[PDB]
């Protein structure tokens, strides 16, 4: 008669690595790395992402006529922008502190658009012939819908002195611009006054822009430039404009109703019409794993990103051949 | 393994023992069979469970990447930013892979330890009342029925009776 | 007869955590995390901190009249500034490269103030009526004590051409400013000359400032703005000023006698009149522990900061029930 | 524990042994008493002391936060700065907590090892001149006075005399 | 050491054994000599080799510094940059030095383990056919020639013949 | 008769550290830290470094006359620049976005120089008397060889309108400058026109520079300043210049033929005429070690840098006394 001491074996082929030995077959293991995704851009916690498609953030916010989809957008969980969106600045130019503004959008979940300067209200200036072939809509020449390109009425561009008081109990994103003409002949043709300026003031802002003339290459069929500027107007504060030429007036200014966790995701992908609680630019994640290796930039309740191809913990013991 | 039991003096495991990690196999006139040792098995289950949760939780707070944009004359800070984000991923990737490697090795040696301690436990009960065969088995000088076998698993093997 | 082998037990209840088991009672342990502080702002190694109280760094350095405490300050171990100090720029404006200057103060332990341009020395300009209601002292209108707000004498603002040679064998922090008036009527009222400038030169500096006019919101009861600039004037180098309007001249410039390890601490707390060798914004630390969890930003000989609530090392062995 | 001695075949510690970590308890006609084994105890004291200092020193050089200010249109670099400082705190917090966890476990197993090696040391001296009871105790076939007990603690137990 | 063999019950190593890490020394009427145990030695060589490569490879991807220049009014980002680069060097320096320390300790205990398992292997073969001297040596009750010695190293020691 | 079990010992004195014990003598060990270098700056993979010696990057690229060695430089593995090179800007001034340009050179292995504006081609302006004593060559007054300092011909400085089309299928580094004179008398003496400008345009660039006058300290015997600007001109794009004064025209523009891994190394050391596959500012490395402790900034196939003085792995076992 005899009694023996021994241990479990089974038909498992799961292997784990150790310092001294690799590919050790064990009886039980636990994978802790999530390796898969659905391959789709998706609603986060039910809340749909703002998918700009081929429009950029600038095009959306300036109201580029190709970005008509994104007039009065509903609130978003996160934003999705392509790497090189074609519908950016239809009229050539620069966006001043564009990256800093984009960063501000990471703290923003919803804008509500409002009119501060009516387009009709320009009774002493011409406001409806401020268009270009670079921004076309339905075959006709158009422009950034949120701002008014002002020109002279009957060969006179009188000084503009416009003020807006922020009576809403919200911060307000105001956008405006300056036009840079090709030569002194076009300056006079558009605004007459040879030397011009735009002064913008708030409690904090103390700005004065002047148009810079230069011979430039044609971009989108135009060698003229537009330089767009922005500010956040705090509640109970007034913004003041004064200009005798080259001024792109604000018609609409976006109102910041909700501030939450958001992000500008960079992705060529479109929309899967799926729901998730953890989103990546490559697709969505649905797992209980403590780790994943899909993509570093995620939004939502996610496992931690690592570069590993494999993370498996031994739970059982060395399995026998 | 460090403790010499698993794949050591006990050459291989038992496909026939399904209700536990460590246990006994007896053979006598009445028959033979596998019986899992619950105490040592449950202790191993607890140690490994805690370990997995301990590992999960230590990694639970770790670096998260964020998207940040820079223009064409901000290349230095763009590059600083990239290296910062990448640098932390290498640190956390290294931590995860190393911890798994180190703790996997400790887990297998833990199992080896538990088998050896269970083997010694039995050895210390039986004393010179059985032959230590050298393979994990003890061969009795006296006839050992299923109650006798049970007393060994009990911890209650009455040495003075069979001596 | 018998001999046994065994191990120590005792009445200890100290516990330690391990990977596989938590709250393991041991016979001996060693806490390595410092968890306490005295709750006070304190002298470091005997050397007192510069506590600005409700004044900011700008207010102190420009010589805001409410910061009269901080005229000719003694040397400091570190500086303490509140999050939102009320006595900042009494007259509305901006401080140019304020953060870069603040960073320079982290390498500075002592300033000595000196006069480079006497206030009397402005014989061709009016110098004693350069005040505002925004900076009040003892009921009367006053101004930043370290700089002179120059105005016209008998309806003429002649060109200013002043130079200062740094004969001290030290770097010298020079401060000056430009005034931005509300409208063209105030420009002429103050300085007469309609178009004005300020040119500042050194071996390195090549600056020319012009006043920017804009309609601005009233801050501290004034819609005018002051924009302050600075430089470090190296020894044996001269600074040159030329201006026909809107110039805030330097009366005093701070001399950098000592450069050492310092820091601008952010804290609402005041002064405990205590001494320490490791200071935090939350309070002071006095321990031999290798770690603490009070606050990341410390100054002096300190243990390392960690976010842990608990770090205890087992020294003894598993204690018996 | 890994080595099976502490809370294992030696079920519990001794409140009555105050002058050391590991030692012996004897009982004979003349009396009983605890005697701490100095060699194994001092060796344990040295190992743990070095370990604590080794741990302290490895953490002694580590990331230090510094205060840096940014204006309202420098939010990206302000945020980069925050993540950098926070990221290093998580790395160093993780290192500290993990090291304590891992080395605490090794410290308890170290103590378990030292007891077992001391027990085996005695076992190897006594050989078949005493009964291995199974509880940490050896029961002598011969009468063993206080000098006899001392020879076992000595390392000088004269096996051939009592055989 | 943890396993009590090296510098333990086997007081010292053998200058005279050059063809392996662990092995046997025999002494009988015909002579004496050292014979390295190949199996346990090759197993140790493999474990240490993998360990060294495992260590090398985990460190193979790690932070790399890059040169970045900043002007006189970019001191904040210059300082951020310095702290970032320095911070990662401290992390990777710490990782390297700690890993070496921890794995060096495990390597020495690994060797201690291998000797002990080899000693027990022999002990379990010989059983009560030899005297366990307490110093790593087994003294035979029967005369044991070079073939008899070889059977012990073989693993083929025929216990029933010499019993 | 007896058989014993035992272990190897030898005459080794190599020691290793562990957590609980330091200086443990072992039978075998493996050093993994490379501690040595040859002390020389060297060719990387056969390809020689661009050693600027006492010239800076600015001096080389602007064509400072002391940097005649570095006209039409061959391709380089990496660049070596001293900490404080003496031959920098011979004529005092600033280099606009110098650090950003230097960063661009980390992605560049070879420039090829080409002429875009011939010096002779200035038929309406004087081009050969644009020199200063600050940049001397062979005893005579000279200037940055890559740019033309233009002055008036027979007391008239007519407007310049020059355009260059990038017909090469490469990016093109263009350099130009503006001169800042001492006073209004020198402005008229050099260019006559009292108010002057320089407008530069591309598809992206929209610049207009104006000279800033100020009294400045003499640097290199001159109180005048030169401010140098740059751009990358993409293929098939034109750059346009317009100026009525103070313009430093481009004669040559560097063509970017090869883009590869490069670096600007900071070192006082010269040239060993040696070859390596891993280079540091302190010297070159030739080892198979996984680590080194020479210097963090390396180029090429290198082991990882650590701050350790010592990294030794135990391979063997505890060796006996
Ligand atoms: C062969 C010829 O001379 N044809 C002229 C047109 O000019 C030609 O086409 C241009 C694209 C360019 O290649 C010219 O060199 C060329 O000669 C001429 O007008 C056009 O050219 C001007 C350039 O100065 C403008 O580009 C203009 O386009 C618009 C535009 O769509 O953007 C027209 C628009 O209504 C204008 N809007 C406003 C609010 O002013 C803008 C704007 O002035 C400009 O973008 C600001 O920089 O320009 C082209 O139509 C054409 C009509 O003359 S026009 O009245 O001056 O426009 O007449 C052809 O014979
Ligand atoms: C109802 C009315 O018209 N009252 C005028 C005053 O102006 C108005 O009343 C103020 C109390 C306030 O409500 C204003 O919005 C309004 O215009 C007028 O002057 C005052 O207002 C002006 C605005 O243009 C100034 O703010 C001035 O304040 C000072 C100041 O304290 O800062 C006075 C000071 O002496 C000036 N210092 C210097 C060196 O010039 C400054 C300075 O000019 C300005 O800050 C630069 O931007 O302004 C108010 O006193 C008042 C007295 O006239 S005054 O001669 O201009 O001072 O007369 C009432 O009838
Ligand atoms: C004692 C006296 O008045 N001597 C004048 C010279 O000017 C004075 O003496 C100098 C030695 C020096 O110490 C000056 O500080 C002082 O004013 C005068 O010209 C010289 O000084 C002027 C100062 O404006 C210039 O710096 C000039 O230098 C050059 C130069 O080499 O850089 C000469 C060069 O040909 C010029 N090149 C071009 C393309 O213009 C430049 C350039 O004008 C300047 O750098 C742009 O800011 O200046 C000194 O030669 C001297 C000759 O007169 S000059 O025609 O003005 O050159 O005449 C003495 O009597
Ligand atoms: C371990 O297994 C993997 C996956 O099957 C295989 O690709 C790899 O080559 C193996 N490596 C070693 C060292 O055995
Ligand atoms: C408008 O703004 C001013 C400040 O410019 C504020 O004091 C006032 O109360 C605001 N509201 C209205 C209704 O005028
Ligand atoms: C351990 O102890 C703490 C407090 O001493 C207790 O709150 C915690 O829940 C315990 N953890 C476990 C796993 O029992
Ligand atoms: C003043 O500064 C000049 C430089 O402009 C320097 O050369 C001179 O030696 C200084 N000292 C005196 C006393 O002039
Ligand atoms: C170990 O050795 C080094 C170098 O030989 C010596 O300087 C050091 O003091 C020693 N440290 C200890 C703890 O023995
Ligand atoms: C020159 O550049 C223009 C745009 O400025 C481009 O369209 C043209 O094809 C280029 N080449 C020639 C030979 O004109
Ligand atoms: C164990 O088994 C025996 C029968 O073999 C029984 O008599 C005894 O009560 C049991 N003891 C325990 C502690 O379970
Ligand atoms: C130990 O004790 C015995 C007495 O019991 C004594 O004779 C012997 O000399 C001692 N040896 C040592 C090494 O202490
Ligand atoms: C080992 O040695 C004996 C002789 O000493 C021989 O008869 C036997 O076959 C050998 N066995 C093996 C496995 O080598």
């Amino acid at each position: 008669d005899q009694i023996c001491i021994g241990y479990h074996a089974n038909n498992s082929t799961e292997q784990v690595d150790t310092i001294m030995e690799k590919n050790v077959t064990v009886t039980h293991a636990q994978d802790i790395l999530e390796k898969t995704h659905n391959g789709k851009l998706c609603d986060l916690d039910g809340v749909k992402p703002l998918i700009l498609r081929d429009c950029s953030v600038a095009g959306w916010l300036l109201g580029n006529p190709m970005c008509d989809e994104f007039i009065n957008v509903p609130e978003w969980s996160y934003i999705v922008e392509k790497a090189n969106p074609v519908n950016d600045l239809c009229y050539p130019g620069d966006f001043n502190d564009y990256e800093e503004l984009k960063h501000l959008l990471s703290r923003i979940n919803h804008f509500e658009k409002i009119q501060i300067i009516p387009k009709s209200s320009w009774s002493s200036h011409e406001a409806s012939l401020g268009v270009s072939s670079a921004c076309p809509y339905q075959g006709k020449s158009s422009f950034f819908r949120n701002v008014v390109w002002l020109i002279k009425k009957n060969s006179t561009y009188p000084t503009i002195k416009r003020s807006y008081n922020n009576t809403n109990q919200e911060d307000l994103l105001v956008l405006w611009g300056i036009h840079h003409p090709n030569d002194a002949a076009e300056q006079t043709k558009l605004y007459q006054n040879p030397t011009t300026y735009i002064s913008v003031g708030t409690s904090t802002l103390n700005q004065r822009l002047v148009p810079r003339i230069a011979t430039r290459s044609k971009v989108n069929g135009q060698s003229g430039r537009m330089e767009f500027f922005w500010t956040i107007l705090k509640p109970n504060d007034a913004i003041n404009f004064e200009s005798n030429g080259n001024f792109i007036a604000p018609e609409y200014a976006y109102k910041i109703v909700k501030k939450g966790d958001s992000t500008i995701m960079k992705s060529e992908l479109e929309y899967g019409n799926c729901n998730t609680k953890c989103q990546t630019p490559m697709g969505a994640i649905n797992s209980s794993m403590p780790f994943h290796n899909i993509h570093p930039l995620t939004i939502g309740e996610c496992p931690k990103y690592v570069k590993s191809n494999r993370l498996v913990l031994a739970t059982g013991l060395r399995n026998s051949p | 393994g460090l403790f010499g039991a698993i794949a050591g003096f006990i050459e291989g495991g038992w496909q026939g023992m399904v209700d536990g990690w460590y246990g006994y196999h007896h053979s006598n006139e009445q028959g033979s069979g596998y019986a899992a040792d619950k105490e040592s098995t449950q202790k191993a289950i607890d140690g490994v469970t805690n370990k997995v949760n301990s590992i999960i939780d230590k990694m639970n707070t770790q670096f998260e990447a964020v998207g940040r944009e820079f223009n064409n004359l901000e290349r230095r800070i763009e590059n600083l930013n990239k290296k910062m984000e990448d640098g932390f991923l290498d640190v956390w990737t290294y931590n995860a892979e190393l911890l798994v490697l180190m703790e996997n090795e400790r887990t297998l040696d833990f199992h080896d330890s538990n088998v050896k301690n269970l083997y010694d436990k039995v050895r210390l009960q039986l004393r010179d009342n059985a032959k230590e065969l050298g393979n994990g088995c003890f061969e009795f000088y006296h006839k050992c029925d299923n109650e006798c076998m049970e007393s060994v698993r009990n911890g209650t093997y009455d040495y003075p009776q069979y001596s």
